[PDB]
RNA sequence: UAGCGGCGAGCGAACGGGGAGCAGCCCAGAGCCUGAAUCAGUGUGUGUGUUAGUGGAAGCGUCUGGAAAGGCGCGCGAUACAGGGUGACAGCCCCGUACACAAAAAUGCACAUGCUGUGAGCUCGAUGAGUAGGGCGGGACACGUGGUAUCCUGUCUGAAUAUGGGGGGACCAUCCUCCAAGGCUAAAUACUCCUGACUGACCGAUAGUGAACCAGUACCGUGAGGGAAAGGCGAAAAGAACCCCGGCGAGGGGAGUGAAAAAGAACCUGAAACCGUGUACGUACAAGCAGUGGGAGCACGCUUAGGCGUGUGACUGCGUACCUUUUGUAUAAUGGGUCAGCGACUUAUAUUCUGUAGCAAGGUUAACCGAAUAGGGGAGCCGAAGGGAAACCGAGUCUUAACU
């Protein structure tokens, strides 16, 4: 009973230059340097999953700091004052309010202010 | 229908193939290690061979011999007793019930089992135990 | 145990332990796994490194050259002759214990009984050798594909159907465990059925 | 082929009942003027085989 | 196992039991008796093989299709439904198969019988000398000189003659058992250069023999010797008449054949590396394992969406390949130019353990026989009793004068 192989060995090949498509150079056509490719796509793909997190959570700070200066007073007091303020319970993915919706922000400051006083 | 009939759950498992992948859990080394003698093929110390230290057959002295007389004597057991179908137990009589063995010329009845059959004993080396439950069972001893 | 006849609508006893009792399927796959074994031949093939055309002279030097180290021409990681472990002809029987082969043919016996797939009768045979008596005998008895074993070694019944593939005709001593589960349906013959209690229990 | 066993150590150790092996004593062969009775008396019965001893005797002693 | 063994590595019987097979006869001598057995070598007759061969059953319609053996419907043969071919898969189209027959001529194997040589049977005899044995040195017996029997002999010696001699594992005695120094002998057993038939959980063109093909060839070497690569148009050549460009080229475009010409000789299928043409997007002020998370714009098909999907990816955070070997590698430590194909824990027999199945103080057969995976065969092997070096004793035994 001698298995020929072939048929099984080219899928797998098929399979790993089909996830590396777009690469440059021999990395989309030479299964050797391909496979190389998609395991570190995995590793940084894995990696980022973690990253994103962060990222978007810098991001919204940042842009909450940006709002809370026009409207007179730091991210840091900002923070403070919304959570002594009644425990009031709000978000910092929700700081897309400080880009459409200014008059809502600016009442969130005044109550922020108002419990920090 | 015969593609019906299947085996006993845990009666077959595939084993084991070394060197296939790293899933496998044996790919690479197959269970060998790194370097060494107990790797490469053909390797190992040979039976008994605990490095260049005296070994412990060897560091030991010897004792005793081979009487020569004990594979010709045999042992029969009370239990049965009986496979000799009738007459009395003789020594070409446990030979013809395949009980004590053809190239054997002494044999003792030693106490093991029961007997309750009254046949007797004739030609053959008895120990007191045996003796008490032949006579207690009916039987009889040529003395 | 009672088996109804079926020509005579009369009826017949036969031994309990030997006609019903449980299935022990583990028992019986095993008996047919090692008659299936049985059959199997060997007859290999591909010499090895020694027996393989060539000689031992040394491709090239060890030492000197960019090439890999090679020591011969036949060896299995050359394109040319060489295969690491070639295959000898061997014996693939199993053992099957005495004891083990007769319960798995009551238990055979036993659930063909029990799904009903077993018949009997008094007599069978034809007058003649033809073909066609045979053929209209078991489309009268609708038997698509049958096993038939008597006792009688009738040579006409045997010419009857001789290559006929639905069905095969053998002698009550001939039985077998793969062709018993293998057959849509059984039938035997009252003497068949006495030599095989006789035999297998 | 049938495993050939260890002749050497074959004469050296013997079974017992329970599957253990019994071997006689060392330093009891000579130069015994500057050993101690106490000693011979002790060393002169004869002894079972250890736990670490036994995978090797077993090994040596295939048909034992 | 008993034994042998720098008692190390290792070597390794015999007695006895079960089977295959069954065969015993001559000379060392003449008297009778006889030509007598049983053989060898040659003729004839009979029987059966081999070397060419003959016969050998049974199907039509319709649909798809280039082609019917395929689908649907209804029939027949079968001691023949083993197999192969035929325009796709045929029991009934062909060759065959089952079965039944056949030899002018030359031969094989068994029988009968003619003839040639050798001889039958009985009584009485005889009974293998430089031999057995021995000294010295070696070799073979499982047995390495060891307490070493037995066998052979290079050298030197050397008996007895049925009243005698050999063996029984140093050696002596008793007993038992055989008769060397002369020969022949079938079967059971080993093997395959070669011939016929059949078989395969054997290979399918880097496999299988080195060689599926004009292969032990081409080729290499003074020589012995070493030793390749290379299979497939189509059902049928029906293998492209004829015209055009071109050097009365090569090559190509038409026409025609074909089911197919993208089956056109470099011809089944036609993958990958590698090299091109066309379209979309990006790219000429931006620095690094070339990805990954976010992400504008642009270009294409849709939607009740518009911002759904696909292609691309301006800008931006993070981010120094894989393998091996190492305390530790981006390491400037090793390996890989790339693709395709092949390439490394197997097989046999023993032994221990685990799972599972059968049987239960019992379990199981090996060779072999066999109507052959059945059944027979229990020779054997393991277990049910251990202690002691052993005799020996025995649910006890060993130690000890004996044990609390
Ligand atoms: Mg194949
Ligand atoms: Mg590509
Ligand atoms: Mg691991
Ligand atoms: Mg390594
Ligand atoms: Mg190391
Ligand atoms: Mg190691
Ligand atoms: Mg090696
Ligand atoms: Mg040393
Ligand atoms: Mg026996
Ligand atoms: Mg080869
Ligand atoms: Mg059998
Ligand atoms: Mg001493
Ligand atoms: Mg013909
Ligand atoms: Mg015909
Ligand atoms: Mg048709
Ligand atoms: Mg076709
Ligand atoms: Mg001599
Ligand atoms: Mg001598
Ligand atoms: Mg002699
Ligand atoms: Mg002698
Ligand atoms: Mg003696
Ligand atoms: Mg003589
Ligand atoms: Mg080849
Ligand atoms: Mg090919
Ligand atoms: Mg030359
Ligand atoms: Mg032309
Ligand atoms: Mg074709
Ligand atoms: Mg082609
Ligand atoms: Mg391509
Ligand atoms: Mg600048
Ligand atoms: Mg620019
Ligand atoms: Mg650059
Ligand atoms: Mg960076
Ligand atoms: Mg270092
Ligand atoms: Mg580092
Ligand atoms: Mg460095
Ligand atoms: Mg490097
Ligand atoms: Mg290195
Ligand atoms: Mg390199
Ligand atoms: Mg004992």
């Amino acid at each position: 009973a001698r298995v020929k192989r072939g048929v099984i060995a080219r899928a797998r090949h098929k399979k790993i230059l089909k996830q590396a498509k777009g690469y440059y150079g021999a990395r989309s056509r030479v299964y050797r340097v391909a496979f190389q490719a998609v395991i570190k796509a995995g590793q940084y793909a894995y990696r980022d999953r973690r990253q994103r997190k962060r990222q978007f959570r810098q991001l919204w700070i940042a842009r909450i700091n940006a709002a809370a200066r026009q409207n007179g007073i730091s991210y840091s007091k900002f923070i403070n004052g919304l959570k002594k303020a009644s425990v009031e319970i709000d978000r910092k993915i929700l700081a897309d309010i400080a880009v459409f919706d200014k008059v809502a922000f600016t009442a969130l400051v005044e109550k922020a202010k108002a419990a920090l006083a | 229908r015969l593609n019906t009939l299947s085996p006993a759950e845990g009666s077959k498992k595939a084993g084991k193939r070394l060197g296939r992948g790293i899933g496998s859990g044996l790919g690479k080394t197959g269970g060998r290690g790194h370097k060494g003698q107990k790797s490469r093929s053909g390797g190992g110390v040979r039976r008994g061979f605990e490095g260049g230290q005296m070994p412990l057959y060897r560091r030991l002295p010897k004792f005793g011999f081979t009487s020569r007389k004990a594979a010709i004597t045999a042992e029969i057991r009370l239990s049965d007793l009986a496979k000799v179908e009738g007459g009395v137990v003789d020594l070409n009589t446990l030979k013809a019930a395949n009980i004590i063995g053809i190239q054997i010329e002494f044999a003792k009845v030693i106490l093991a089992g029961e007997v309750t059959t009254p046949v007797t004993v004739r030609g053959l080396r008895v120990t007191k135990g045996a003796r008490a439950a032949i006579e207690a069972a009916g039987g009889k001893i040529e003395e | 145990m009672e088996l109804v006849l079926k020509d005579a609508q009369s009826a017949l006893t036969v031994s309990e332990t030997t006609f019903g009792r449980d299935f022990n399927e583990a028992l019986v796959h095993q008996v047919v796994v090692a008659y299936a074994a049985g059959a199997r031949q060997g007859t290999r093939a591909q010499k090895t490194r020694a027996e393989v055309t060539g000689s031992g002279k040394k491709p090239w030097r060890q030492k000197g050259t960019g090439r890999a180290r090679s020591g011969s021409i036949k060896s299995p990681i050359w394109r040319s002759g060489g295969v690491t472990f070639a295959a000898r002809p061997q014996d693939h029987s199993q053992k099957v214990n005495k004891k083990m082969y007769r319960g798995a043919l009551k238990s055979i016996l036993s659930e063909l009984v029990r799904q009903d797939r077993l018949i009997v009768v008094e007599k069978f045979s034809v007058e003649a050798p033809k073909t066609k008596l045979l053929a209209q005998k078991l489309k009268d008895m609708a038997l698509e594909d049958v096993l038939i074993i008597t006792g009688e070694l009738d040579e006409n019944l045997f010419l009857a159907a001789r290559n006929l593939h639905k069905v095969d005709v053998r002698d009550a001593t001939g039985i077998d465990p793969v062709s018993l589960i293998a057959f849509d349906k059984v039938v035997m013959t009252a003497d068949a059925v006495k030599q095989v209690e006789e035999m297998l229990a | 082929p049938k495993i050939k066993t260890v002749r050497g150590a074959a004469k050296r150790f013997k079974k017992t009942g329970k599957g253990g092996f019994k071997h006689k004593h060392a330093n009891l062969r000579h130069i015994l003027t500057k050993k101690a009775t106490k000693r011979k008396r002790h060393l002169r019965p004869k002894a079972m085989v250890s736990k670490g001893d036994l995978g090797l005797v077993i090994a040596c002693l295939p048909y034992a």
